[PDB]
RNA sequence: GAUGUGUGCU
DNA sequence: TCTGAATCTCTTCCAGCACACATCAGGACG
DNA sequence: CGTCCTTTCGGAAGAGATTCAGA
């Protein structure tokens, strides 16, 4: 290759080659003069080398170098490792009609579109963009088709919005752990640079929106479009292939919004109201009326398909809130209407996306998703469920707890003293001491942030579940657990050393009321050692799912059935205490071997 | 008193406890190292004396000829730095060193020299370090990163568990010299001690012990302690010595003077010990075959015909007691090998050890280090010589022999740099002693181990290999010496000094390209401590320990400044008080504490002097003469955090910052951030983009005012005075007198760097903070630099943000931007490009830059002038041509695809022979003009100043002052005066005025010259021509924005103004975050720091509203008085009694932005504190207000927290990361698409992308992309034509890279092929 | 065009 | 004194993606 | 220009290669 000069740029394998022939045209030269014995075995011995460090440098003694100090390519070392010709240029390559691009959300999207950049669309389907503008007459010859697509003409807009109509685009991202790493939605022009993807298949994909990127495909034939349409449409990977759960879940922003519609408390604008319908409930929420928390009593319709397939209705009077009967309005016909009466969590809408596709099938349970998803991000829009420092409730009896720990850590001090305790039994009985007391200040915390609302009844008072905004998203699922809040309002905890060892005095404070120097710094043994694992853990993870598909790679159903009467005792995993795994979640959607036999012995 | 870039702008401090010691210089590291390195040091400590005096004298092969070293000089760079960037050359300085050659005489070893000579001789052009600790190699700012690595000496480490996979530790010493060959030993199961030079493989140790001159007998002495049998006249009776029965169980009647004192087996208590020593016998009865299992020290030969009875290190029976008996020897000489503590290792080890003499060792080392030669007696001897026992091929520097003497325990830390027979004795008996069960391992990550080897160290050793390449080929040469014409420039080749030095600044593993986006970038790429490089460890190959913090880390390398990735913990940061000992460790300040007071003297206490110490915590309430408030207080001791006495403490940290680096100092409310949160804040902070408008935290640390200044881009008075010009590109300051010179006093002229490039591609900017007439200081910043506002580093934008789910337009970390954000355009940013255009001199005749180029329309070539490069100002979009070159038979330099811009700068360059351009010459006829206008503005002054002395001459004696100013200005000396010393002094300013125009003529005359030089270009081009592309960048949906809690995100909607949501006083919100973002990833720095800005603009608020309707300075200074006095106790205490009516109205204009305030690290403000500000304003103190929807009218049904926080704009555009391709340019070898964004490339479906299309059972798709759109080339036409046809049919083919594989595999002797 | 170095993002 | 089991050297690999720079035979005799 | 020339912070399988210690 040319590089920038009238210099030619080197090649390993020419410099191999004329290392070769130098030491051929010299024995030949040399064996034509009869020199002597011993110089021409010398001059043997050189021809055997390069001939060694042409085919497979380096498994001499010492790799020859051309320049800069290093060993230089042969033959043996482009067809193997990372950089050869089978793992680089035959097992993946580069590929046509490609692109790639920064992901935003695009809440509007249906379960099926992803939003492609009107000028990156332009780019991928060029080539049917010209076979249209040569087929309506638009252009005579690929000349002018292409001066048109290059000065962006009013024209091509709209055969691009025609070209692009059902035509759908794979959209990967890079670390393609499993297969819903690819998947295909159908494209909508957007203005912008950025590919907006549908929230719900950011848990299937992985990806949250803080910088990473997609890669758009484009399937060219007829039967790579079936494909994409008939295989790999995200309408089509509800279920996960790794085991039976669903992998369209609404996750920390639609459950926000579900928990906090789905609520009550107990008094509102309007709580001895009894509505006349889920259309009431509407009109008296956006009326201002009456709350989304209110107690009302409205007159419900719920289908049920216990006939033969077919739908009765009943109708009933039931005590719910405004939020659980203005939600109803999106479930579809055959739910029972005990799906939407409580306080949706994370897990509750879940199982609730999963009884929709077992009752009703696949097309209802992706319009269900998409009503979800939107009525869960109008109703956390409109809650204003902020976090302000105030949210993080301190227990008023944090400070005894750590006072009572600290005078019996003073004690075991005395005892340790007096010989009465040895080094480890005095180390094992501080660290129990500190860990209860971290026990009961997060049991502390976790009550007086639980059932802190104390309201009148349009009585005299009564408690409810609070509505603090922190431990909202900490209850519903959508972001929080219990450690982390507990890290917030309660205290850090015992925090180990990078060995392993816990240091014998916990964080006493929490990222609320700051936290000392020493404090900080013995929190970042932990807080680096969790870093540098899942730093070197994914090029550990990687090499295995490598291994694994290459050991495995080829195994395909191919015969249906071949007839054995082996098979494998599938019993419920039982380790000495509660039982692990059950015998319906191991014997599940599996084919039988023999008989099992009632016990009725013999039946 | 406040500074006077102080009372403009003064920054609420609400930190609590007074500094006793002010954050130091922050590239201290680079500047110190290359000036010890750079320095003309006698003794020759360090530097370049240190290489010549370890090189020279150098003398021939007793010929009697000497080449010895006299001095060396730096002469002055042909260039100054900005010049060097400018042209492409480095900024070197030449090294001239004389040296001296002497040749003595024949038969003359002392003698009279036959001839002394010498000269100064160029050797090598070694780059110099700018002010600011950069280096200019090729036109480009580069970076010598500080190396952390293992110091020179002797370490102890066990490799305990996965060896023998036993469960047995193994011990191993270690001896790193600083260059040499390693000295490994090492255990074995069979417990046997290996000796393992340079790794190569084992054998006993014993054999380098014969090596160093020992025999059996005398390693026996060594190793072990006698104990002696006695033959006598019945039972040969034992001197024993109590002491060594320690812990051993009773093998026979243990009795003495007939007394039984040990009963058969029974172990032999402490209290049988005490009890014998009390009785003092030493002679013990022993039964004969109770010496069986013992091993004779020395060799016993017969006395009558002096044969070998037995040898050294053999055991012993009754046979051998026999044989010694009827010889008659009265002493038996054993070695004390117990089984618990004195382990009989070296026996073993002479039991394995093959070899016998001091030669067969020497030829057992030989042949292990240069396996397949016949050794030889002289050969073999040579090798050990210059193995570890040669100053030429071994150094344990300094730091080897002082870490090497404290390890064993010796007391001199200086000595020989070479290995010695005691030294490697004791390094032995230290393993042995570890292995016995007394000492300990040492931990190798111990910061008292790792050294810092900077830049001064680095180029040092470079050139040092250099200069022993030089002196080899001089070796060579003076052999050959034709004397008595040789000067000593015609043997010194300055070819391999300047290559060495060349590659080691240019191209090596720490001579990084500088980040240079912000201020914080490179001052936080200077001081970097990489543990990578040469001679360093690798991320592949490095475990989870060096990754990890260890307990040494805390005030000498930071714990939440280092990347994520590949190398976690290999590239951490230096800490910001941490400062390098003279032998290389890290040392941190701590104040002194005497008997109960904490004095203000610091002490700088490394690594290994800090365990012994007990250190108080930084913040422990003294009380006004430093007594600890309680009795108890929380310490660190030995690695170890604990509680101590009040009294116990005999030290305490300087600050609570010396904790973290100067990148994690700037993230208010530190201490409430999760530090993986904390970490992420100060990398993304480093990455942030200068913005078109700089604007200060409103929640800042107080650190922003030191790296915004320390790291150079700032324009920083030099000597105090008077501002007389300042321009947008120029700062003119007349100094003081008090500060001027006495001769040629002038005045200071500081040429700010205006629009220009950054390495990443950015805009780095100077303009000017002071205005004209206003009095300055030294070292107050004159100009901002790029994102810095008045002398303090300003990243991003304070914009009001609100925590609140919106629609899901911020679902995941999404952020959602108002309309008004990008109209304001404070995001828009300055990117600019440098595109080149080489003309070389080919074949068919050379390349010229006419701009008559073929083929090309007038639409073409309206945008260049007639001499063929385009105008400077001209908008340009992508495929417009900028340069226009033609090629004999059109290589003509055009726009990339896609980049806009703005031409602001044509720079070109030409070589010697090559006449010029047109647009070459009135291009630095600028320069030329520029360099003029300052010459002649200094000439003006002087000439003034000179004049007026001559005036006040003339008002003396007859003054005749009316008559001056008629008559012009050169005849104003001669008048009507006396002629005392006063006229010879007026002829000395005539003399003086004439000298000063044909000084300012040569000057001039040397400026034009300089600037018109010929700037050698490379070889084989004639001319080039660079083009600077100015870009604007504004906001848009999908381009990163971050704080500096480690919350990022992508925009994903520009609202419009009216949708966002509003307040009761119809104020939007300029950025909708997420709340859930919080809870998660535990940064509530985030939402303190938004409450604090809340407070911050609602003083800011107050004072506007108090400017805006006119109101008197008492007001605005009782209410701006009241807001700094606010707060518990802080340290700042400013007075606005002291202010002059008037730069209080200037203050108060300043801060109707809003009040800075500063929130040092681990001291910052408290929520009572924060509460209390929000009550000095009008805000509530929950920090939530209730915020309306903007596109329904109706609140939301909650308060939400809305604030002000500081985001900063990530250099992670959008329109930098979005790519297209259909059809491009294909591979050469195998025809696959190209890669990446330059060249128009496709994206790589990798292997793992075919496994999920696998999954699917997409066979189709899947051949259709490793087939039609891929390497097929015959399938890859049709399948556009077939597109482009109205078809969707692929007739895919075999991969053209299948066939490469076949052909490379062929090209083999391997014969693969397809069958049918 | 190949390699190396380094940074960064996943 | 020939043989199976325990140590002794040498091979291979260690997730994916963009983007900056540097180096590409050049030293030297004719 | 034309043209010829010569070190060293790894962990498993496994394949030599030696030793051993036993009959
Ligand atoms: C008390 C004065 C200390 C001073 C005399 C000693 C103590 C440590 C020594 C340096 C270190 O060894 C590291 C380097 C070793 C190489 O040889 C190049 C020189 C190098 C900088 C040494 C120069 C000098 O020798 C030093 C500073
Ligand atoms: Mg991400």
């Amino acid at each position: 290759v040319p590089l920038d000069g009238g210099r030619f740029a080197t090649s390993d394998l020419n410099d191999l080659y004329r290392r070769v022939i130098n030491r051929n045209n010299r024995l030949k030269r040399l064996l034509d003069l009869a020199a002597p014995d011993i110089i021409v075995r010398n001059e043997k011995r050189m021809l055997q080398e390069a001939v060694d460090a042409l085919l497979d440098n380096g498994r001499r003694g010492r790799a020859i170098t051309g320049s800069n100090k290093r060993p230089l390519k042969s033959l043996a070392d482009m067809i193997k490792g990372k950089q050869g010709r089978f793992r680089q240029n035959l097992l993946g390559k580069r590929v046509d009609y490609s692109g790639r691009s920064v992901i935003t959300v695009g809440p509007y999207l249906r379960l099926h579109q992803c939003g492609l950049p009107k000028k990156m669309a332009l780019e991928l389907f060029k080539p049917f963009i010209y076979g249209k503008l040569e087929l309506r007459g638009l252009a005579t010859t690929i000349k002018a088709a292409k001066k048109m697509v290059e000065r962006e003409e009013a024209v091509v807009w709209d055969i691009l919005d025609e070209v692009i109509r059902e035509h759908p685009v794979l959209l990967n991202r890079a670390p393609t752990l499993h297969r819903l790493g690819i998947q295909a939605f159908e494209p909508v022009l957007i203005e912008g640079k950025a590919i907006q993807l549908h929230p719900l298949v950011c848990a299937a994909y992985n990806a949250d929106f803080d910088g990473d990127q997609m890669a758009v495909h484009v399937p060219l034939t007829l039967e790579a479009q079936l494909e994409a349409r008939a295989l790999m449409m995200s309408t089509n990977n509800i279920l996960s292939p790794a085991n039976g759960e669903p992998i369209i879940v609404p996750s920390q922003d639609v459950v926000l919004g579900l928990y906090y519609m789905t609520r009550d408390c107990v008094n509102a604008k309007g709580e001895g109201m009894v509505l006349t319908g889920p259309k009431e409930a509407e009109r008296l929420y956006r009326s201002g009326l009456a709350s989304l928390h209110a107690r009302v009593k409205v007159r419900i319709t719920e289908y049920e398909k216990d006939a033969n397939g077919e739908l009765v209705a009943k109708t009933s009077l039931k005590d719910t809130t405004v939020g659980r009967a203005i939600l109803w309005m999106i479930v579809p016909k055959g739910l029972p209407y005990s799906i939407v009466n409580q306080a949706l969590g994370k897990k509750a809408i879940s199982k609730m996306l999963n009884t929709c596709y077992r009752i009703l099938g696949l097309k209802p349970t992706v319009i269900f998703a998409d009503q979800i998803m939107y009525t869960g991000f109008a109703y956390a829009a409109r809650s204003g469920a902020s976090v302000g420092i105030d949210d993080m409730v301190i227990p008023e009896k944090k400070h005894e707890i750590i006072s009572e720990a600290e005078a019996e850590v003073a004690e075991i001090q005395e005892q340790f003293q007096s010989g009465l305790v040895t080094a480890g039994e005095r180390y094992n009985k501080v660290i129990d001491i500190w860990a209860a007391a971290n026990d009961r200040v997060s049991k502390a915390m976790m009550d007086n942030l639980q059932t802190e609302t104390v309201i009148n009844r349009d009585g005299q008072e009564e408690k409810q579940v609070s509505f603090n905004s922190i431990y909202m998203m900490a209850d519903s699922g959508a972001r929080g657990s219990a450690a982390q809040i507990r890290q917030l309002a309660g205290m850090r905890g015992l925090m180990a050393k990078p060995d392993g060892s816990i240091i014998e005095t916990p964080i006493t404070a929490n990222f609320r009321e700051g936290l000392n120097v020493l404090q900080y710094f013995i929190s970042t043994h932990g807080a680096r050692k969790g870093l540098a694992d899942t730093a070197l853990k994914t090029a550990n993870s990687g090499y295995l799912t490598r291994r694994l598909v290459d050991v495995a790679q080829d195994l395909v159903v191919t015969e249906d059935d071949c007839g054995t009467h082996e098979g494998i005792m599938m019993t419920p995993v039982i380790e000495g205490g509660d039982v692990k795994e059950p015998l319906r979640d191991r014997v599940l959607g599996r084919v039988t071997a023999e008989d099992v036999l009632k016990p009725g012995t013999a039946d | 008193v406040y500074s006077y870039t102080e009372k403009k702008r003064i920054r609420k401090d609400f930190g609590k406890r007074p500094q006793v010691l002010d954050v130091p210089y922050l590239l201290s590291i680079q500047l110190d190292s290359f000036q010890k390195f750079i320095e003309q040091d006698p003794e020759g400590q360090y530097g370049l004396e240190a290489a010549f005096r370890s090189v020279f004298p150098i003398q021939s092969y007793s010929g009697n000829s000497e080449l010895q070293y006299v001095s060396y000089r730096l002469g002055e760079p042909v260039f100054d730095v900005q010049e060097c960037q400018i042209r492409g050359v480095t900024y070197s300085a030449p090294l001239r060193v004389k040296l001296r050659l002497v040749i003595y005489e024949r038969e003359a070893p002392e003698g009279t020299v036959k001839d002394i000579k010498e000269q100064e001789v160029y050797m090598g052009e070694i780059p110099l370090m700018t002010d600011n600790g950069t280096f200019v190699i090729n036109g480009t700012e580069r970076v010598i990163v500080s190396q952390l690595h293992r110091s020179p000496g002797v370490f102890f480490d066990s490799d305990k568990g996965k060896t023998h996979s036993s469960g047995k530790v193994l011990y191993n010493a270690r001896i790193i010299p600083y260059r040499g060959s390693w000295l490994d030993f090492e255990f074995d199961p069979k417990d046997n001690l290996f000796v393992r030079i340079d790794r190569r493989r084992k054998l006993p140790a014993t054999i380098i012990l014969r090596a160093l001159n020992y025999t059996t007998e005398q390693i026996l002495d060594l190793f072990f302690e006698k104990v002696i049998f006695e033959i006598r006249d019945n039972k040969l009776q034992m001197e024993l010595v109590p002491e060594r029965l320690r812990g051993e169980t009773a093998s026979f009647d243990i009795e003495a003077n007939g007394k039984v004192y040990v009963e058969k087996g029974r172990r032999i208590t402490a209290r049988h010990i005490r009890q014998l020593e009390k009785d003092d016998v030493k002679l013990i009865e022993v039964p004969v075959e109770y010496i069986a299992g013992k091993v004779v020290a020395k060799d016993y030969i017969d006395e009558s015909t002096g044969e070998l009875i037995c040898a050294a290190n053999m055991e012993l029976s009754l046979d051998l007691l026999a044989k010694l008996s009827q010889s008659g020897h009265k002493r038996i000489e054993t070695l004390f090998t117990n089984d618990l503590d004195h382990g009989p290792y070296i026996s073993e080890t002479l039991r394995v050890d093959p070899t016998n003499d001091r030669l067969s060792a020497l030829v057992e080392i030989y042949r292990m280090m240069r396996p397949g030669e016949p050794p030889t007696r002289e050969a073999a001897e040579s090798l050990f010589e210059n193995l570890f026992f040669s100053e030429d091929r071994y150094d344990l520097s300094a730091v080897g022999r002082m870490k090497f003497n404290r390890s064993l325990l010796r007391e001199e830390i200086e000595g020989s740099g070479i290995l010695s027979k005691d030294d490697i004795i004791d390094v032995m008996k230290k393993l042995i002693d570890i292995r016995n069960g007394k000492g300990e391992v040492d931990d190798i990550d111990h910061l008292g181990n790792r050294r810092i080897r900077s830049v001064g160290e680095m180029a040092e050793n470079q050139f040092r290999v250099g200069l022993v390449r030089v002196e080899r080929a001089v070796k060579e040469r003076l052999s050959l010496g034709d004397l008595d014409t040789l000067m000593p420039q015609d043997m010194i080749n300055a070819k391999p000094i300047s290559a060495a030095v060349k590659e080691f600044f240019g191209s090596s593993q720490l001579s990084q390209f500088m980040d240079q986006n912000n201020p914080l970038s490179e001052i936080t790429h200077k001081r970097r401590i990489s543990a990578l490089g040469p001679g360093g460890l690798t991320r592949e190959r490095a475990g989870f320990e060096v990754r990890d913090v260890h307990p040494t880390h805390y005030g000498r390398v930071c714990p939440i400044e280092t990347p994520e990735g590949p190398n976690i913990g290999l590239i951490n940061s230096l800490s910001v008080y941490a400062q390098t000992n003279e032998y290389g460790f890290l040392e941190t300040p701590y104040r002194k504490v005497t008997d109960g007071v904490v004095t203000d003297e610091i002490h700088y206490l490394s690594a290994i002097e800090e365990g012994n110490y007990v250190i108080a915590q930084a913040n422990s309430n003294l009380d006004e003469e430093g007594h600890f408030v309680e009795d108890l207080v929380t310490c660190r001791s030995k690695g170890e955090s604990s509680l101590f006495s009040r009294d116990q403490v005999d030290y305490m940290d300087v600050s609570t910052q010396q904790v973290v680096s100067v990148g994690a100092s700037l993230i208010p409310f530190l201490e409430h951030d999760d530090a993986n949160r904390a970490l992420m804040g100060a990398n993304m902070q480093r990455q942030a983009v200068p913005t078109l408008r700089a604007d200060k935290p409103l929640v800042g640390t107080g650190m922003e005012r030191a790296v915004a200044v320390d790291s150079g881009v700032t324009a920083v008075a030099k000597r105090g005075g008077v501002v007389q010009y300042v321009d947008a590109s120029r700062i003119v300051i007349k100094v003081n007198e008090d500060e001027m010179y006495p001769g040629e006093a002038g005045i200071d002229i500081y040429n700010l760097t205006k629009y220009t490039r950054s390495n990443q591609n950015t805009c780095i900017n100077q303009m000017p903070c002071v205005s004209l007439g206003e009095p300055v200081e030294r070292g107050d910043v004159l100009a901002d630099g790029p994102s810095t506002d008045l002398g303090e580093l300003a990243l991003g934008q304070n914009m009001r943000v609100a925590f609140m789910p919106w629609n899901g337009y911020n679902f995941e970390d999404s952020i959602l931007v108002s309309e008004r954000v990008v109209q304001e355009d404070r995001f828009t940013t300055i990117h600019i490009q440098e595109l080149a255009c080489v003309s070389r001199d080919t074949k068919l005749g050379p390349e010229e830059i006419t701009a008559d180029i073929p083929n090309v329309g007038e639409a073409a070539l309206s945008k260049l002038d007639e001499s063929g490069i385009v105008y400077i100002g001209a908008e340009v979009t992508g495929g417009d041509i900028l340069v226009g070159k033609v090629t004999p038979k059109d290589s003509s330099l055009r726009v990339p695809n896609g980049v806009s811009g703005t031409v602001i700068d044509v720079q070109v360059f030409t070589r010697d022979g090559v006449e010029k351009d047109k647009r070459a010459l009135e291009i630095e006829e600028m320069q030329l003009k520029q360099a003029k206008k300052d010459l002649s503005e200094e000439l003006q002054i002087l000439e003034a100043g000179l004049f007026s002395r001559i005036r006040a001459v003339l008002v003396a004696g007859g003054v005749e002052a009316e008559k001056l100013d008629k008559l012009p200005r050169d005849r104003w000396l001669e008048l009507g005066l006396t002629d005392e010393e006063k006229q010879n002094q007026l002829e000395q300013l005539a003399e003086q005025y004439d000298e000063l125009k044909h000084e300012f003529e040569k000057k001039l005359e040397a400026k034009r010259r300089k600037i018109t030089q010929g700037d050698d270009l490379a070889p084989g081009v004639l001319k080039i021509v660079k083009v600077y592309l100015a870009v604007k960048r504004r906001i848009q949906p999908g381009d990163k924005m971050a704080g500096r809690h480690g919350n990022k995100g992508v925009i994903s909607k520009i609202n419009p103004i009216e949708d966002m949501p509003y307040d009761e006083n119809g104020t939007p919100v300029d950025i909708v975050l997420n709340p859930l973002g919080v809870p998660s990833r535990m940064n509530i720095g985030q939402i303190l720091e938004t409450h604090l800005g809340m407070a911050a603009k609602g003083i800011g608020d107050k004072i506007n509203a108090m400017l805006k309707q006119q109101q008197e300075v008492a007001k605005l200074r009782e209410f701006i008085q009241r807001a700094y006095d606010l707060g518990a106790d802080v340290r700042q205490k400013v007075d606005l009694s002291t202010f002059s009516d008037e730069e209080v109205m200037r203050l108060a204009e300043n801060l109707r932005k809003g009040m800075p305030i500063a929130t040092p690290v681990f001291d910052g403000a408290k929520e009572a504190e924060i509460k209390e500000l929000l009550k000095l304003g009008d805000l509530p103190t929950s920090g939530q207000i209730r915020l309306y929807d903007g596109r329904t009218g109706e609140q939301f049904e909650r308060p939400v927290t809305v604030g002000y926080m500081y985001m900063l704009k990530l250099n992670h555009l959008v329109d930098d990361k979005m790519h297209a391709r259909s059809t491009g340019s294909y591979s050469l070898v195998t025809q696959q698409p190209l890669g990446g964004k330059a060249q128009f490339g496709g994206q790589r479906f990798g292997e793992m992308e075919v496994w999920a299309l696998e999954a699917y059972g997409a066979a189709y798709t899947l051949q259709e992309m490793l087939t039609v759109k891929s390497d097929d080339v015959n399938g890859r036409t049709k399948m556009y034509k077939n597109i482009v046809d109205g078809n969707h049919q692929m007739e895919p083919g075999m991969p053209e890279s299948f066939n490469v594989l076949l052909k490379e595999i062929r090209s083999l002797g391997i014969n693969i092929e397809l069958e049918d």
